[PDB]
RNA sequence: GCGCUGACUGGGGCCUGUAGAGCACUGAUAGGGCUAGGGGGCCCACCAGCCUACCAAACCCUGUCAAACUCCGAAGGGUCC
RNA sequence: GCGGUCGCCUCCUAAAAGGUAACGGAGGCGCCCAAAGGUCCCCUCAGGCGGGACGGAAAUCCGCCGGAGAGCGCAAGGGUAGAAGGGGGCCUGACUGCGAGGCCUGCAAGCCGAGCAGGGGCGAAAGCCGGGCCUAGUGAACCGGUGGUCCCGUGUGGAAGG
RNA sequence: AAUCCCCCGUGCCCAUAGCGGCGUGGAACCACCCGUUCCCAUUCCGAACACGGAAGUGAAACGCGCCAGCGCCGAUGGUACUGGGCGGGCGACCGCCUGGGAGAGUAGGUCGGUGCGGGGGA
RNA sequence: CGCGGGGUGGAGCAGCCCGGUAGCUCGUCGGGCUCAUAACCCGAAGGUCGUCGGUUCAAAUCCGGCCCCCGCAACCA
RNA sequence: CGCGGGGUGGAGCAGCCCGGUAGCUCGUCGGGCUCAUAACCCGAAGGUCGUCGGUUCAAAUCCGGCCCCCGCAACCA
């Protein structure tokens, strides 16, 4: 056989969901492309990866033809 | 030089024959002229830049203005060329500079082209603009046959604000465009 | 047979035949179908003897349509050996066929010669079938 | 082609990379030392 | 346009089969072109000129007498 | 032919500055006058205006626009508004927008 | 040692792309239509050139298929309160 | 046994979180780029039709139509023109000293990262910059080489060696 | 300030706001326009960008209307599938109960809605 | 269906690594020397690279499938 | 990485010493002997003599930086 190949499981996703609380640094989501795209209070590092940049609770918009949103509302 | 003869020729002469003919109810509607447009095609210069100078020498010469140097899109072997290299020289000439070089075109290059008894009456592009192709560069009266050392036509392209061709062949007649009827 | 020419992919997994026909299956060239009672994998080589028999039994006019296609590729070992190393080795095609669907289905012929045919057609299938003639129903377009 | 850059006093070798045969020059850029501040940086060793 | 890396472009004159043509407006004022066709001499103001059309005609007539 | 140079351009600029956070000194200039606006987003409201078509003032646009920028200053500062942005959308910043940027001068502004 | 936080359950938010279906993309695909060019069969060998009883692009209908197709998309499942 | 395989990335298998096996179905990595890096400013494709000397299916040009089917150094996927794509100007943050908090996770690793300080780059500014659209381009420890630097220097100053 | 009409800004919803046809608007705004001295410009072109102006035009653009040919949205029924619970067939598969319930298609719907701020009106 | 090497003018061989142009001997054709043929001398013609697809700007060349050729293997049982 | 040599024209290659001919063969062309081609004879082609900088009036020479091919010799966690 010329296959047998694969690489390792990259665990991708989202790591908090909506009304989830956060804090400054928590990484929200684990993408490949722009799957998600930074909202309020939220960064997004080299690898697209979305975090919170302020501690607060977490929630998601769908701003149909601009795509999809984590914004981190603060409270602190 | 804002004066020039073809440049007043339009208004008094052209502009108003035309609306007499089409019914304009704009003062805008009715067909201006806007940029002409010359493009070499010069392949001719594939591995030597040394004669795209020259060319460009000579076209500034003859329309007034320096022409910018067009570079290969896409890599094509079969006749060489790959992404980059000076392939072809292009120049715009627009409202003034344009009608003093469209000028000397009809009163003096076309007269000079071996043949010619007409330009060809469908080079419209349907949407109404017109583009013909000449097969030398010593037809144009800036040039002295002793500055030349070989021969390159070029592409013209003129463009119409009238949206259809039908119109866009009277300007260009009543202009004293030279067709083959 | 009858292959699907240029292929993404050969060799291909087998799923299940737990579907129910997505259609179909209604009839919508012909005068008469022949419709599958029961699931199953029909073969190049099964419907090449289908339609032959018909096209036979029909003088040469005729005027077959079968509508289902073998564009599955179905593997097999070369026997004389054991599991692993590889998979299958690709020995034909077959067409996945659920009940509902119509298949075959001919036009421009009598009836009692239309419903000979189809049953001649019929036997040469590894599944039940059904003679269909189209009513309105059918007209579902 | 492994390189190792350094300042242009006590040393310094602060390494990054330099593949190939062009750049092929002195292959220095303006750069930071971890003692003074900002200087030149030239390429050795 | 841009300063330097440019022609004149200046008022000029020209010549032809014709007189004169003012117009110009280019680099290296007062040209003496071979022969300006629009003065009226070529084509237009169609003379047509050397005349043809002998083919069947021209047998004809030396044929009609010989 | 969906968007343009213009369109781009405008959302390009003006994208970016929405992301800092900040306030918006939008600024939109036409042929004859211009305008400029402070803009609160996520509020998705104004502040401060100050056009030069609501002064009634002319003469040289260039120096006209440095007055509504001086304009837009006062009658903001007054509202405890210091620290903004700027717009500039599809125009470079240059002439008559340049201007009023460094009109906006006596008030909050880095520009 | 801490001690009501547990499995499970109710309500609420967010995440998903399977079952099913679909053909909008990637490909596969039956019939018919209309037409690039060729099979041709040929007039020429100067334009040419007529016809399609084999193709066959696209395009249009009527029909369909797909683990590595998806314009769609349940039930469920995950997680936080 | 013979043959094949052995680490890393992509896709499916995988049953709509994560994860998930087989000598299950298919591909790819062991590099590369001083610009293919940072920033500021501009620019928008592929195709299709019509038009135009040498130009031909396709070189360069003009017109309309063209939301992305183009491009993004190479596989695949995800992503993307409201740029991550194309062009230019300056520049080297392919920084030093750190690091809240998390992703992942048996260990060890691998990953993202706001913010502070030093000294800088581009920018009017807001600001961005601790390499590259991203996910492969990789090797614990031991033993040594090389350049520094304070540190130890077998009675003491050195030196040897660390 | 109230209410309202038109226009310029700027948001939000993210095609029911879109394509296309037709019709409208220049007092005011806007655009085109008029020039290229000056700032600043286009690998060529004052096309763009940019400045200084305003005679002219709503032709282009934009704004506002109308039209369902296309695009977009789209029920209600009814199914497919399926939590959970039960049966049946050698199987490949099928049926029942109880909860959830699409996709396509049909009827239809739509050529926008609205926030704040300006300028002009009543 | 295990592993390895191949397939290129009419014959037999190169060229394939590493891309971009196909070379050698023989033969074939035309002309010469000879009374004549061969030898000998002077000229010329002739290959899409088994095949379908893929990669790239470009494929005999790199990659994959299929069809043939040669060689090796098929052991404990 | 350590030690030693040098690339001269289309090829190897002498001139490298006490700084001074930038040579010889085969290949191809011209010309004659040959019934012939080769042999064989006459003449002729091509060197900034690996890189740049130096010490002398120069230099292929000597130094030095430089670059790879070849040459030599160890080591490899
Ligand atoms: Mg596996
Ligand atoms: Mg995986
Ligand atoms: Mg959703
Ligand atoms: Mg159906
Ligand atoms: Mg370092
Ligand atoms: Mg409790
Ligand atoms: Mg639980
Ligand atoms: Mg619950
Ligand atoms: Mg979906
Ligand atoms: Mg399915
Ligand atoms: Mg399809
Ligand atoms: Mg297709
Ligand atoms: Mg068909
Ligand atoms: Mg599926
Ligand atoms: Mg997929
Ligand atoms: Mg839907
Ligand atoms: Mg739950
Ligand atoms: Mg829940
Ligand atoms: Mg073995
Ligand atoms: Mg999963
Ligand atoms: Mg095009
Ligand atoms: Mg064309
Ligand atoms: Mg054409
Ligand atoms: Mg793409
Ligand atoms: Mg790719
Ligand atoms: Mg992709
Ligand atoms: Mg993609
Ligand atoms: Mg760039
Ligand atoms: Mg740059
Ligand atoms: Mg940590
Ligand atoms: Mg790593
Ligand atoms: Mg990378
Ligand atoms: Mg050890
Ligand atoms: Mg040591
Ligand atoms: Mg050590
Ligand atoms: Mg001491
Ligand atoms: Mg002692
Ligand atoms: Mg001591
Ligand atoms: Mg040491
Ligand atoms: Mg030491
Ligand atoms: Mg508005
Ligand atoms: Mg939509
Ligand atoms: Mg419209
Ligand atoms: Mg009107
Ligand atoms: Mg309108
Ligand atoms: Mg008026
Ligand atoms: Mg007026
Ligand atoms: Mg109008
Ligand atoms: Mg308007
Ligand atoms: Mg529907
Ligand atoms: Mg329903
Ligand atoms: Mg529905
Ligand atoms: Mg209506
Ligand atoms: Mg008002
Ligand atoms: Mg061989
Ligand atoms: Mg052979
Ligand atoms: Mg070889
Ligand atoms: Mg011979
Ligand atoms: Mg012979
Ligand atoms: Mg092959
Ligand atoms: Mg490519
Ligand atoms: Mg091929
Ligand atoms: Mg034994």
């Amino acid at each position: 056989t010329r296959n047998g190949r694969d690489s390792q499981a990259k665990r991708l996703g989202v790591k908090r969901y909506e009304g989830q609380v956060v804090r400054a640094g928590n990484i929200l989501v684990r993408q490949r492309g722009t799957r998600f795209k930074p909202g309020k209070n939220v960064g997004m590092g080299r690898d697209f990866t979305l975090f919170a940049l302020v501690d607060g609770v977490v929630e998601f918009q769908d701003r149909g033809r601009l795509g999809r949103y984590v914004h981190v509302r603060p409270l602190a | 030089p804002l004066d020039v003869a073809l440049k007043r020729k339009y208004y008094e002469e052209v502009r108003p024959e035309l609306i007499r003919r089409f019914g304009y109810q704009n003062v805008w509607e009715v067909p201006r002229l806007e940029k002409v447009v010359i493009n070499q095609g010069l392949g001719e210069a594939k591995e030597d830049a040394r004669i795209l100078e020259k060319a460009a020498q000579e076209l500034a010469l003859i329309t007034g203005q320096k022409p910018a140097v067009t570079r290969a899109k896409k890599s094509i072997s079969n006749f060489k060329l790959r992404k980059g290299m000076p392939i072809g020289l292009r120049v715009t000439l627009r409202r003034d500079r344009m009608w003093i070089f469209l000028e000397k075109l009809l009163n003096v290059a076309l007269p000079r082209i071996r043949d010619f008894r007409g330009l060809n009456p469908n080079s419209f592009d349907g949407r109404g603009n017109y583009n013909l192709g000449l097969r030398e560069q010593l037809i144009f009266p800036e040039i002295t046959y002793d500055m030349v050392d070989a021969l390159r036509g070029m592409d013209i392209a003129v463009v119409t604000t009238a949206e259809t061709d039908e119109e866009a062949r009277a300007l260009l007649e009543l202009l004293g465009f030279p067709f083959r009827k | 047979m009858l292959m699907p020419r240029r292929m993404k992919y050969r060799k291909q997994q087998r799923g299940r035949l737990k579907g129910a026909t997505k259609g179909g299956d209604y009839v919508a060239f012909g005068d008469y179908g022949l419709v599958a009672l029961e699931p199953a994998w029909i073969t190049a080589q099964q419907i090449e003897a289908a339609r032959v028999a018909m096209v036979r039994h029909f003088r040469r006019g005729g005027k077959i349509f079968i509508r289902i296609f073998p564009d599955k590729p179905y593997t097999k070992k070369p026997l004389e050996v054991r599991m692993g190393k590889g998979k299958g080795n690709v020995e034909g095609y077959v067409a996945v066929v659920k009940p509902g669907r119509v298949m075959f289905e001919v036009a421009g012929v009598t009836e009692e010669q239309a419903m000979e045919a189809l049953r001649i057609a019929g036997h040469k299938l590894p599944i039940k079938t059904k003679i269909v003639r189209r009513d309105a129903y059918d007209e579902a377009q | 082609l492994l390189l190792e850059c350094t300042e242009c006093k006590r040393r310094n070798y602060a390494t990054e990379k330099n593949k190939r045969n062009t750049p092929n020059k002195l292959e220095l850029r303006k750069y930071c030392p971890w003692c003074r501040k900002h200087t030149v940086h030239r390429e050795v060793k | 346009m841009k300063e330097g890396i440019h022609p004149k472009l200046v008022p000029a004159r020209i010549i032809c089969g014709c007189g004169n043509v003012i117009e110009t407006y280019s680099t290296k004022p007062e040209i003496y072109v071979e022969v300006c066709s629009k003065c009226h001499p070529f084509y237009t103001g169609q003379q047509r000129f050397v005349d043809t059309e002998g083919r069947v005609e021209r047998f004809q007539r030396r044929y009609g007498d010989s | 032919a969906r968007l343009t140079a213009y369109e781009r351009r405008k959302f390009r600029v003006r994208n970016r500055i929405k992301r800092t956070g900040r306030l918006r000194l939008s600024v939109f200039r036409s042929l004859k006058h211009i305008y400029a606006q402070i803009i609160d987003d996520e509020k998705g409201v104004t502040l401060v205006s100050a056009s030069s078509l609501a002064l009634k003032l002319k003469g040289n646009k260039t120096e006209v626009a440095r007055q509504v920028g001086r304009a837009l200053a006062e009658k903001a500062l007054a509202l405890g508004i210091k620290q903004v942005a700027f717009d500039r959308g599809p125009y470079k910043y240059h002439g008559r927008v340049k201007a009023l940027a460094e009109g906006a001068r006596e008030g909050g502004l880095e520009f």
